[PDB]
């Protein structure tokens, strides 16, 4: 519950990064840093936790369950919650300080039957489209 | 058209079993000698038919078609395993030399049916029907209850083994879709149906009440779910809840509770339309009987889900809307039978409702089976009773007046004042006594 | 306390080598579609 990580866009091969002017920009892999790409899950919509734990040998916990559990992701270094914005269905998310409560994020993984889906997306579209673009 | 309506009924009451008892016997000869170096050795045409149906079900279509052949042969197969009359009829037959023969004959017929993959076909068809009700699924469910009738552990094990080895999720998703798409009484449509052509239905376009679109379908579906777990089969009682092998788990117990709440709301809303009225309509009593039977079947399924002590099922029920459902059911039960008491013509509906009362209290008793002393289950039971205290008080306080919804104390009047007769005492004498 | 290695387990091959008088930790990477060759 709370671990810094990066985000990988499988179909484009670029990193989801927080740009300086309070918005998210999908940015390449060659240049990156943890400060722009450091996100962690939270138990709830509050600052009740700041820093705890560290590095542990094994899995052990079976903490988060897909589907049933509810999670709130949040950037750690900025300390800012992801908020949906109702601009002018295309809700372009902007980094608002407090944030609305109607921003719950459920979790549904690519299952074992969809492990083939994960394999096909990553391998096929990433490698094939990059090689084809290079040849073109 | 008159001869159509005449011959549709005057010969089907005799031809159906005569055809169905013989067609399966001739389609299962299993006698001709192959005299060839082969292992399987030409089992029967019936297995070929089962494999054809299974292949059609397994073929990916995104929409299951009509397939009149399947409905015809599924009706034939379901009626093949229905040699029992399932009625007392005349006086009671011999005790332990005829019931055993009937059970063994039924078991032999179910062996003939399920030795070829009938359970496989039923599960595949239910999974293929992507949560859509209709005659596509009605015949499949009827055949399922036909092959499962009697608590057949062999076919139960076959279904469980196939589901576990296939890791099927479409079957459970389709079951959830069907139980979501089940119907209710629709009092709003009942109003329009009642108010037609001035009064009642004078034009008489047909015999479609449309008050309950699918009644036999719902009853057969829940009978299928009940027979799936009859015999205190903990394997099925757990697999209907967790589905450990699969990834996208679907809970059937919670959905059954949701359907019970949905039908309870209809039961409650069908009360106030007749509470003000002094008499109950001929269509209203039939609708009440149908809804009562549906509620009885749902309650029986809930009893079978927990009759063998299954702590997971008990906790899942304890954390559901079953408490609101039972509170509303207690209110309706409490206010219905006393209105029904005065009328002498409507005693059959009163008895049918008291059967539902018995099944409800049986379910509430089976809720407390592995009851630890200081249990959240008992705490939630008394937390249910505290707000239903009004209904509970007015049934229990009015439970003991020598008659009138309960007692055998009324005999104390007839015995005192009668010289020799069977008892023909006047109402004034009864009141004075 | 102590842990061993068993089969049907996920492992990563890492090697340590130095360049420009600076140590560089490397992990073995293989692409299954683009090229059969193994890079770092």
């Amino acid at each position: 519950w709370g671990q810094p990580f990066r985000l990988r866009h499988v179909t484009t091969g670029k990193y989801l990064s927080l740009m300086e002017d309070k918005n998210l920009l999908l940015m390449d892999k060659e240049k990156a840093d943890v400060k722009s790409t450091a996100f962690a899950f939270r138990s709830s919509k509050e600052k009740l936790d700041v820093g705890v734990r560290k590095e542990v040998d094994g899995m052990g916990t079976s903490e988060i369950k897909y589907g049933d559990s509810i999670c709130y992701i949040q950037h750690v270094d900025t300390g800012l919650w992801l908020t949906y914005q109702a601009v002018d269905i295309q809700r372009k998310a902007i980094m608002h300080h407090e944030g609305h409560m109607d921003d719950g994020l459920n979790l549904s993984r690519s299952q074992h039957e969809e492990s083939r889906t994960a394999r096909v997306i990553r391998s096929t579209v990433f490698l094939f489209n990059r090689f084809i673009r290079g040849l073109d | 058209l008159f001869l159509q309506g005449y011959e549709k009924s005057w010969i089907e009451t005799e031809e159906h079993y005569f055809e169905d008892k013989l067609i399966e016997d001739l389609a299962k000869p299993g006698a001709e000698l192959p005299e060839e170096d082969e292992a399987m050795k030409r089992v029967d045409p019936l297995h070929q038919l089962i494999l054809l149906f299974s292949r059609t079900a397994l073929t990916e279509k995104c929409k299951l078609e009509e397939d009149f052949l399947y409905m015809a042969y599924a009706d034939i197969m379901a009626k093949s395993c229905h040699d029992e009359e399932d009625d007392d009829g005349e006086e009671e037959v011999k005790s332990f030399e005829e019931k055993e023969m009937e059970k063994q004959k039924l078991l032999y017929q179910q062996a003939r049916l399920h030795d070829r993959g009938a359970a496989e076909m039923v599960l595949q068809t239910i999974s293929a029907s992507k949560g859509e009700t209709g005659p596509m699924v009605a015949a499949t469910l009827k055949l399922g209850i036909a092959i499962l009738n009697g608590g057949n552990s062999t076919v139960q094990q076959k279904m469980l083994d196939y589901l576990k080895e296939k890791k099927d999720v479409g079957f459970f998703q389709s079951l959830a879709g069907l139980m979501q798409s089940c119907s209710v009484l629709d009092l709003n449509a009942f109003e329009r149906q009642n108010k037609a052509e001035g009064l009642g239905m004078v034009t008489e376009e047909g015999s479609g009440e449309k008050v309950l679109q699918d009644d036999e379908f719902t009853c057969d579906l829940f009978r299928f779910l009940q027979l799936l777990c009859e015999g205190h089969n903990s394997d099925f009682q757990n697999y209907l809840r967790t589905q450990t092998g699969n990834n996208t788990t679907v809970n059937i117990i919670i959905s059954t509770v949701d359907y019970l709440l949905r039908v309870q709301e209809s039961i409650s809303d069908f009360y106030w339309y007749y509470s003000g009225k002094d008499i109950i309509d001929e269509q209203g009593q039939r609708n009440f009987s149908k809804a009562i039977q549906v509620a009885k079947q749902v309650f029986n399924t809930l009893t079978e889900y927990i009759q063998g002590p299954c702590t997971g099922n008990q906790q899942s029920l304890a954390h559901s809307r079953l408490w609101d459902a039972v509170v509303g059911f207690l209110h309706v039960f409490a206010h219905m039978q006393m209105k029904l008491s005065q009328d002498s013509s409507q005693i059959e509906l009163l008895k049918e409702l008291m059967d539902l009362q018995k099944d409800m209290v049986v379910m509430l008793l089976s809720m407390l089976e592995g009851n630890v002393v200081n249990g959240t289950i008992g705490k939630q039971m008394v937390d249910m009773l505290v707000e239903s205290s009004n209904n509970v008080e007015m049934i229990l306080k009015f439970f003991d007046m020598f008659l009138k919804l309960k007692d055998l104390t009324s005999s104390d009047t007839f015995k005192e004042y009668d010289p020799d007769g069977k008892g023909v005492i006047s109402k004034r004498d009864f009141h004075k006594a | 306390e102590i842990q061993f290695l068993r089969t049907d387990d996920e492992v990563v091959l890492q090697c340590t080598a130095t360049i420009h008088k600076e140590q560089q930790k490397l992990c073995l990477a293989a692409e299954g579609f683009g090229n059969r060759l193994c890079f770092l």
